[PDB]
């Protein structure tokens, strides 16, 4: 129903941070969160995943390692926890979830493709 | 080496005991979706005892042709549009007569080659009640979800159970049965005077009352269609059980040779009578649902309301609301909440002492359910057919005749009305319901004592 | 895997009503697991058409997505006021997502 990002900031070159997403009105542990950034006029990308209580950790092979992605399940929440962002993670950064696929009595032949609902998320731009 | 056989007509069996219970427990739900009158679900329900009528190794093709009218029965939901949140009805009935076709050569020839090679029966029917507790628990599995899942988001819904136009999935419980009796069907195919009278007035009865005891629990009593499926699954199908069971220990315990055997029929007639008419004492006061039965303001029984008499609203559609004093008026333009007004605490724990009583009922009534054709040979089979032709298509005709006697808000289609009732008077519910099963009963039980006077 | 996707077309000009034809391209591994979403400026995008066949409910009916060969392409039936923006084409796989340099329609 509603997912809202939380943290991100102007961090000098190098160091850490973490970015937190808060969502209710969906069951919060069945629901693949995912995190994708979009550079400054420039294309989209896709950074993390979080598939359910489960890690199931898989990044993107430009910035893989220097993030962590888990999730506090009790707290309802998703973590992003980041390492050291030179340059290129400046962008404007955004979870989601995979929606409720189309159809299900003919759609599992294909894999899990939609991606619906969409926060506003704010920048977690780095530079000195 | 005939036990594989025996195990072969149990999963038979199990196809034909899991039919009805799956019928009775889809009336409610396949009655607001094609907005059909309460009448002809009474049809469609006798369209299952036509086709046993037309139809009067090769005990098994039965079930798969019973496999093939039940698929057939939920073929027409793939096939067709949306339900909104027809003449086509017509599919379920002839699905349902193709039922009945299979259900002809099973019960009978089972004994017949039973008797012929080499108790049977009765480890035959001792284990012939299992079927029955696996469809109502899956009828409660299955009274949890929506009519057109699988193709809709179920978050998008926003009609609840407790609601009245909420519809289920009722197309599945007949593809599992109908995909059961095709597995049952699979073995077979590699394996080689006033008695019926007395006996008619009686079995009307239950035939009506279980078709309809939904639509009493949910519209007297707030109690929706799983838990009183699970109720009714967990407790009284044992019991029932222990009923059939103690029939043939009494029959031992002392010789009711002729004499006797009438008395415990009266016996049970009587208990089962005595039982059965508190249902009037733990009745619930009717709800109040304004400008159907009382006007807008004051109470009184269309002289539409004063404050609504200057809004240009439409009367003929459902979509209620939950005055916090607790008055249901007809949609938000008339005048808390999207709803009704579920009733005091009073009804939540009176429904209990109705389980109990319903209990108990079943109970007294099983004690002579197999006493019965111990009692009364080409004899038995007319009596057999009578009561299956007569009870099972014309009790829910009548029934449903006097229950859309009494409907007050009804939904339009284009035209012609004859929408699926959506409130009940309830008042009016008790007296019809109560009212007709007690006179039948009563009816039944002045024939048996002229019986046993004779 | 290494699954890649291009979009050949940069700045599209179609006039109101017409039958633009925008066409991505599946470099690796043909998923049929494709989606198009649209994106205005300064804000989140939404979801037009999921496995390039079925659409999503609240969405015009205008919109046409069909699949064909190794070339997936959507058809905007007849254009309106409320569409010009950009469209993105994703691909996903058993956890690996790429997206597209996404296409710009303009007048
Ligand atoms: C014509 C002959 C060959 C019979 C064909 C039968 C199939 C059409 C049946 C058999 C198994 C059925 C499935 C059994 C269970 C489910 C799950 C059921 O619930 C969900 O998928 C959950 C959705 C949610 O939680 O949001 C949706 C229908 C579906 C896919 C059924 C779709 C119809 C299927 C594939
Ligand atoms: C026990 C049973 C399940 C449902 C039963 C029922 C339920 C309400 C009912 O209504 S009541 O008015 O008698 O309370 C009557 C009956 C009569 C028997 C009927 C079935 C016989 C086979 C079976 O599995």
């Amino acid at each position: 129903v509603q997912l809202v990002e939380s943290g991100g900031g102007l961090v000098q070159p190098g160091g850490s941070l973490r970015l937190s997403c808060a969502a209710s009105g969906f069951n919060f542990s069945s629901s693949s969160i995912h995190w994708v950034r979009q550079a400054p006029g420039k294309g989209l990308e896709w950074v993390a995943s979080i598939s359910s209580s489960s890690g199931s950790t898989s990044y993107a092979d430009s910035v893989k390692g220097r993030f962590t992605i888990s999730a506090d399940t009790s707290k309802n929440t998703a973590y992003l926890q980041m390492n050291s962002l030179r340059a290129e993670d400046t962008a404007v950064y955004y979870c989601a979830r995979y929606g409720w696929g189309g159809p299900w009595y003919y759609w599992l032949r294909d894999s899990r493709s939609g991606i619906d609902y969409w926060g506003q998320g704010t920048l977690v731009t780095v530079s000195s | 080496g005939l036990k594989m056989f025996l195990a072969a007509l149990s999963l038979s069996f199990i196809a034909k005991t899991l039919g009805a219970i799956i019928m009775k427990s889809s009336i409610i739900h396949i009655e607001r979706r094609f907005e059909i009158s309460s009448s002809l679900v009474g049809f469609i329900d006798g369209s299952f005892e036509i086709g046993n009528l037309l139809v009067i190794k090769l005990i098994g093709i039965g079930c798969f042709i019973m496999g093939i009218g039940g698929v057939l029965t939920a073929l027409p939901h793939f096939f067709m549009g949306y339900y909104r949140y027809s003449y086509m009805w017509i599919y379920v009935f002839m699905g349902n007569m193709l039922r009945g076709i299979g259900e002809t050569p099973i019960v009978p020839l089972g004994l017949s080659y039973i008797d012929d090679f080499a108790l049977y029966l009765g480890i035959l029917n001792a284990i012939a009640m299992i079927g029955p507790i696996i469809g109502f628990t899956l009828g409660s599995l299955f009274s949890k979800m929506y009519v057109d899942i699988g193709y809709v988001d179920l978050s998008t819904i926003r009609i609840t159970p407790t609601d009245s136009r909420w519809v289920g999935a009722w197309w599945l419980n007949f593809l599992v049965s109908g995909l059961f009796s095709i597995i049952s069907s699979i073995p077979f195919f590699f394996l080689p005077v006033m008695f019926v009278l007395l006996t008619l007035l009686q079995v009307s009865s239950y035939i009506g009352a279980f078709t309809y005891v939904f639509k009493y629990v949910e519209q007297q009593y707030g109690q929706p269609s799983s838990k009183a499926n699970i109720l009714l699954g967990v407790i009284t199908i044992p019991i029932f059980a222990s009923g059939m069971f103690l029939g043939g220990y009494i029959i031992k315990k002392f010789k009711l040779n002729t004499v006797g055997i009438a008395k415990f029929s009266c016996f049970t007639a009587v208990m089962s009578l005595s039982f059965y008419l508190l249902y009037f004492f733990i009745l619930c006061e009717n709800k109040s649902v304004a400008g159907l039965t009382m006007t807008y303001d004051g109470n009184n029984p269309v002289p539409l309301s004063y404050c609504n008499s200057d809004c240009n609203c439409d009367e003929s559609q459902w979509e209620p609301v939950c005055g916090n004093n607790g008055i249901t008026y007809i949609s938000p333009c008339l005048a808390a909440h999207l709803g009704e007004c579920p009733r005091d605490d009073a009804c939540t724990r009176k429904f209990y002492f109705f389980v109990a009583i319903q209990v108990l009922n079943l109970f007294f009534s099983a004690l002579g359910g197999t006493s019965h054709v111990m009692l009364i040979s080409l004899a038995l089979g007319f009596h057999s057919m009578v009561i299956r032709a007569l009870g099972g298509i014309l009790a829910p005709i009548y029934f449903g005749a006097l229950i859309d006697t009494t409907c007050i808000k009804w939904s339009t289609n284009n035209c012609g009305t004859r929408g699926s009732c959506r409130t009940y008077n309830s008042t009016s519910f008790s007296r019809v319901y109560l009212g007709l099963s007690s006179m039948l009963r009563v009816s039944s039980l002045v024939l048996y004592i002229i019986l046993i006077y004779a | 895997s290494d699954i890649q996707m291009t979009q050949s077309p940069s700045s599209l000009s179609a006039s109101v009503g017409d039958r633009v034809t925008i066409t991505c391209r599946a470099s690796q591994s043909v998923s049929s697991a494709v989606a198009w979403y649209q994106q205005k400026p300064g804000k989140a995008p939404k979801l037009l058409i999921y496995s390039a066949s079925s659409l999503y409910s609240g969405v015009p009916s205008r919109f046409s997505g069909s699949r064909s060969g190794t070339d997936f392409t959507l058809t905007i039936s007849s254009l309106q006021p409320e569409d010009f923006a950009t469209y993105y084409c994703q691909q996903s796989s058993s956890s690996l997502i790429t997206f597209g340099q996404g296409t710009k329609v303009e007048i």
